[PDB]
């Protein structure tokens, strides 16, 4: 290290901080913690993945932080392209919530056109390709790593030569094709004959893949042809298209073909690939025989999802469509939906637009949005109601005498009814709801599966000892908060469950002052005050509960050994608690307003 | 390659598979298979390549190298080695310092 | 409100008018990185057409205002931008009205020929965007803008941020004919009222979109490739197949003219034979998303879903199809140069009823794939959430002569009146391919 660091070069802070540890220590609490020139981001992923252990390997956690070194697409790349899950937390994690809002703060077309495009040259294949070559794995020591070699030099070395007056035509002069892949080969490929040593089938590949006899193997789709669903399945379509043109596929295909023995990842070209293979005419009809027999895999579904999307893309361009114009129409219109798709049943109603119901169908259009009025039609006029507020509803539920009322009533403002009316029963193995609001707890330890409010809530009113014992339960409980998470339960906004208990880890032990404490407490005053967001009015009274809940059970155990802080700080309480009522009220529903 | 090397020792199926041949010129670009045992390949160093082929064509003799030299190297089949790339860099390259490094380095 | 300042400063320094005026030169001196428009299109007008009034006199104190601005910056400094970007609009305005050229073929281009409008792309440094966006906080140094990167314009065919970028013009466009301008402050109020309902966050519609209109420069919905194209450009091209379409452009006009009143017996009762479901092609082809086929068509939906309340709000007249915007991939439609703004209820010929106009393409839009009778949900709360404020709408909106008294207290009666709850909106008069 010392033989080229002191070579000293360019930029210099992030990579010192880094190589200034793992010897000993690590330090830079102030800055590599925290304030440092960021590490952490800028283009790639592999910034964001080494700067998590640059918080793991010691150092204060972040210490106080309190400020940034700013982000934008720094903020992007940690949150998007990062999640490195395995070991490379602790400090780390706690840091991303050190981040939270400052992170939320900052917040086909080629492919039609080839399908009526000069079909005879495969001018889709040749620009993907060479995009592959340009950034692809990026070193993984593998055999994909090896064969996307092996083949590159096949094209353009036999392209800028023997083709001559073809070379990767397409557009090897217009855009310089292969340009780029001759600079990365231009050599002497082993004779196509050589194509024996890339382990493909060298004899099989694209020959014995005849399209129609694929289709008589896939007949066992039964079941137990699902061994290897989204992959002998996608490479048997595209081996069943080589097959169907091995023939009309230009000069050297085979050896490309035969070596791609055994290769996938191509599935973004499959597409190109079926779209000109025979081209004139596929009597054969193989993807309209299979309307919907093979049950295997819903994956499987997806890729013919997509086939079946784009033959109707290519249709639409006013072509031959000699499949799609005898392919499907029941089934077409009717099962994707099944699962989902955003166009299995929408599409389904356009082509479908006469004057048609089936109760199936209609549930589906009105399950996926449509206003909340969707084909709103009847009802009204013969025997209305039995349409999803809970108001009314309740009265004839018990007119002739509980969820369809439960959530509809807390709704309506009831804590005081819901944990009554179904105080246990069935379907709320939470319940923490009805306890946080009040701070009673009494539930022994449900503590598997419980997130946000509710995992707030247990954490919360579950504190042995007293007082003084701050940071040691402290700690506990936002490590709680992150793993309760990875269960999913909150996931899409999980992070803001992090909020609540860190300001707990911020000010909880706080024995600066206690008779003025200023230092977390100023600070929250203003952030509540702009805690504008706060995703709605809903949980912003039940994982705020649950906050409130941990200001008084750190008291409740001992209040009166806080003495003098206990006099600040109950100040400080009433307070911020009546600053958030003077600011809040117009948010949400006066009977929140009243009840407290 | 080897059934080549065995030759009279090569009695049975191997001159039975003669038959196994494809006859539409296979050799024009198969006979590349003992050419490239050549270039990976001695003993008599000798028949394997040339002789009946030829057509050097400079490319010829380069497109079969990759697989006739690609292995060629790899036929060592032996993995000493640090210690002879020291020896090797004995040529003078600078970098011949990191032949010696690796030479230094534990086996 | 910026407008609103321009439009008000006058003669009476006296009073008001001298603290408004400190406003304006307060804004121009530290911010004028995005604002001039007003001031050339006054300027522009009234020096190719005055024989009137007031506005010559505005000229003249406008001259004297902009005359100190870009020799107060500490001295003359100011000019560096400030005239720089006025001498910029100055010429662009006189190539725009210059180039009715007529010729005759869709091309003619040659970049600019002789116009320093290429040949100088990155002749001003800095190309002071004439519309796009730029902002810092409250105001604060928002001078940081992509005209640095917008210093470019191609050639017979740029965007600042490589992104895309298009023009509008129509061998020419005369930069001193802009007029309804308060259409386009209207939009700005669509989506001013939008936010203003802090709901906003999470709600949609509201939209917008602006250009340089002040001097004509009307924005090209293009370069966007979001689908842009004009409405009434798909309907034409459509117009074929299934019956005859002919036919009811021709019923449009013969069952027309009257010196009182009778159409409908003559066309809108025969012209509704053999009504089947039509179209679906562009917009059933032009977008497979699957997971976005719908999501496509839901954003669409739902802008139209408002703009229906908005747009049937005000008594904007015009439309007749050829204003209104068509788009894809996501899509919001808009109104586009649309003048006398009041029911208008026969535009000389043609007994218009004037209803919210869907022209069947709405119908098919919508009926096709999501059927019909669910827009209700966002037209009643986009319409309805306007009462939780009213006042606060209304307050604007009076800003924003019984005629527009009535039309102004006529909109709040529409936003109030009585019944609500779920209430309804409304033969046909023709013309306008009045069935698609």
């Amino acid at each position: 290290i010392k033989l080229l660091e002191h070579r000293d070069l360019i930029k210099i802070k992030t990579w010192k901080y880094c190589l200034d540890a793992i010897f000993g220590n690590i330090v830079q609490d102030d800055i590599y913690e925290n304030t440092e020139l960021l590490d952490a981001s800028d283009c790639g992923v592999d910034d964001v993945v080494l700067v998590s252990l640059l918080f793991s390997y010691a150092r204060r956690p972040v210490a106080s932080k309190i400020g940034c070194s700013l982000s934008k697409a720094a903020a992007i790349n940690i949150l998007k392209h990062h999640v490195p899950k395995e070991y490379l937390s602790k400090n780390f994690k706690l840091w991303f919530a050190a981040l939270s809002r400052r992170i939320l703060q900052q917040e086909h077309l080629k492919n039609f056109e080839m399908v009526f495009r000069h079909p005879e040259q495969p001018h889709m294949i040749y620009q993907r390709i060479s995009t592959f070559n340009k950034e692809a794995e990026l070193y993984d020591s593998t055999e994909v790593f090896f064969i996307s070699e092996c083949i590159l030099t096949y094209l353009v070395g036999y392209s800028i030569g023997n083709s001559e007056s073809e070379f990767c035509f397409r557009d090897n002069i217009m855009n310089e094709n292969k340009d780029k892949v001759a600079p990365l080969d231009k050599d002497v490929l082993n004779a196509i004959y050589p194509l024996a040593n890339n382990f493909g089938m060298e004899s099989f590949i694209c020959d014995t893949y005849l399209s129609v006899n694929e289709p008589y193997n896939c007949w066992l789709s039964k079941f137990a042809r699902s061994l290897i669903h989204q992959i002998s399945f996608n490479i048997p379509p595209i081996v069943c298209l080589y097959p169907l043109c091995k023939g009309s596929t230009a000069f050297c295909e085979l050896v490309l073909t035969d070596l791609f023995f055994l290769s996938t990842t191509y599935d973004p070209k499959s597409c190109l690939n079926w779209s000109n293979r025979i081209f004139t005419q596929i009597a054969m009809l193989l993807h309209v025989k299979d309307s919907e027999i093979k049950l295997k895999m819903l994956f499987n579904v997806i890729k013919m999802i997509r086939m079946g999307s784009r033959c109707k893309e290519r249709n639409c361009l006013r072509i031959y469509s000699s499949l799609d114009l005898q392919e499907i129409c029941q089934i077409s219109l009717k099962i994707k939906e099944f699962k989902f798709g955003y166009l299995l049943f929408e599409e389904m109603n356009m082509p479908n637009i006469r004057e048609m119901n089936i109760n199936t169908l209609q549930k589906i259009y009105e399950c996926i949005n449509d206003g909340d009025f969707l084909a709103g039609l009847p009802v009204p006029h013969s025997i209305e109601g039995v349409l999803n507020r809970f108001l009314f509803n309740n009265a004839d539920f018990d007119a002739n005498y509980k969820e369809s009322l439960i959530k509809a009533t807390e709704d309506s403002g009831f804590y005081g009814l819901t944990s009554l009316l179904e105080s246990r029963l069935s379907g709320s193995s939470d319940v923490y709801k009805w306890n946080l609001e009040l701070g009673d707890w009494k539930l022994l330890t449900p503590k598997v599966v419980d997130s946000k409010a509710k995992g707030l809530y247990y954490a919360i009113k579950n504190l042995p000892q007293d007082v003084g014992f701050a940071e040691k339960s402290l700690e506990k409980s936002l490590l709680t908060i992150f793993d309760s998470r990875q269960h999913f339960i909150s996931q899409t906004e999980w992070m803001d469950t992090l909020n609540a208990i860190i300001e707990f880890i911020k000010i909880a032990a706080i024995p600066q002052d206690v008779t003025s404490f200023p230092q977390t407490l100023m600070s929250i005053m203003k952030a509540d005050k702009e805690r504008l967001n706060t995703i709605d009015f809903y949980d912003h009274k039940t994982t705020l509960k649950s906050r409130h809940t941990l200001m008084n059970v750190l008291s409740r155990n001992s209040l009166d050994e806080n003495v003098k802080c206990s006099k600040y700080l109950r100040l400080g309480s009433i307070i911020q608690l009546a600053n958030y009522v003077q600011l809040a009220i117009a948010n949400g529903a006066p009977q929140d307003a009243l009840r407290n | 390659y080897f059934s080549q090397g065995f030759n009279q020792k090569w009695i049975l199926d191997m001159l039975h598979a003669i038959t196994g041949n494809g006859d539409a010129y296979l050799v024009d670009n198969s006979y590349y298979l003992c050419i490239p045992l050549a270039f990976i390949s001695g003993g008599v160093n000798e028949l394997i390549f040339d002789i009946l082929p030829q057509i050097s064509g400079k490319t010829t003799v380069k497109y079969h190298k990759k697989y006739r030299l690609l292995m060629l190297k790899w036929i060592i089949r032996f993995t000493l080695t640090e210690l002879r790339s020291t020896v090797e860099k004995l040529f003078p390259t600078s970098y011949l310092s990191p032949y010696l490094f690796e030479n230094s380095s534990v086996s | 409100w910026v407008n609103q300042i321009a439009s008000k400063i006058s003669m009476e320094e006296n009073e008001f008018q001298k603290p408004l005026q400190l406003t304006m030169k307060r804004l121009l001196y530290k911010l004028p990185y995005d604002s001039l428009y007003s001031v050339m299109s006054i300027l522009l007008y009234e020096k190719q057409s005055n024989k009137d009034t007031n506005i010559s006199q505005k000229i003249q104190a406008v001259k004297k205002i902009l005359l100190e601005l870009q020799g107060y910056d500490r001295g003359a400094f100011a000019k560096k931008y400030l005239l720089p970007v006025q001498e910029f609009c100055e010429m662009s305005v006189e190539l725009a009205n210059l180039k009715f050229v007529q010729n005759t073929k869709t091309l003619r281009l040659a970049n600019l020929k002789i116009g320093q409008y290429w040949l100088k792309q990155l002749n001003m440094e800095k190309l002071p965007l004439p519309t796009s966006n730029f902002t810092v906080k409250s105001s604060a140094d928002g001078r940081k803008a992509r005209p640095y990167i917008v210093s470019v314009n191609e050639t017979v065919g740029f965007n600042i941020s490589d992104g895309t970028t298009q023009k509008a013009l129509m061998k020419g466009s005369n930069d001193d004919l802009r007029q309804d301008a308060i259409m386009e402050q209207v939009f700005q109020q669509v989506n001013k009222v939008l936010q203003n309902d802090k709901v906003l966050r999470n709600l949609d519609l509201g939209i917008r979109t602006y250009k340089v209109v002040p001097l004509g420069p009307k924005a090209g919905i293009i370069e966007f490739v979001a689908n842009s194209t004009s409405l009434h450009q798909i309907l034409s091209k459509l117009h074929t197949n299934d019956k005859i379409t002919f036919d009811q452009a021709r019923k449009g006009m013969k069952a027309v003219q009257t010196k009182s009143n009778e159409e409908r017996l003559k066309a809108y009762l025969k012209i509704t034979n053999e009504i089947k479901p039509q179209l679906r092609n562009f917009f059933f082809d032009s977008f497979p998303d699957p997971l976005d086929w719908f999501e496509a068509k839901k954003t669409y939906t739902k802008g139209v879903a408002a703009s229906s309340i908005v747009g049937y709000i005000l008594g904007l007249g015009d439309r007749h199809l050829n204003n209104i915007l068509l788009d894809c991939s996501t899509g919001e439609p808009i109104h586009i140069d649309l003048g006398i703004a009041f029911d208008q209820g026969k535009l000389l010929p043609i007994p218009e009823l004037v209803p919210f106009r869907l022209t069947r393409d709405i119908v098919d839009g919508f009926g096709v794939t999501g059927v019909d009778g669910l827009f209700r949900r966002s037209c009643e709360r986009v319409y309805a959430v306007l009462r939780k404020d009213y006042v606060k709408v209304m307050c604007v909106l009076n800003i924003l002569n019984q005629e527009s008294y009535r039309a102004l207290k006529g909109v709040e009666e529409k936003l109030m009146g009585n019944g609500l709850s779920v209430e309804s909106s409304v033969v046909i008069y023709m013309g306008w391919s009045p069935f698609y």
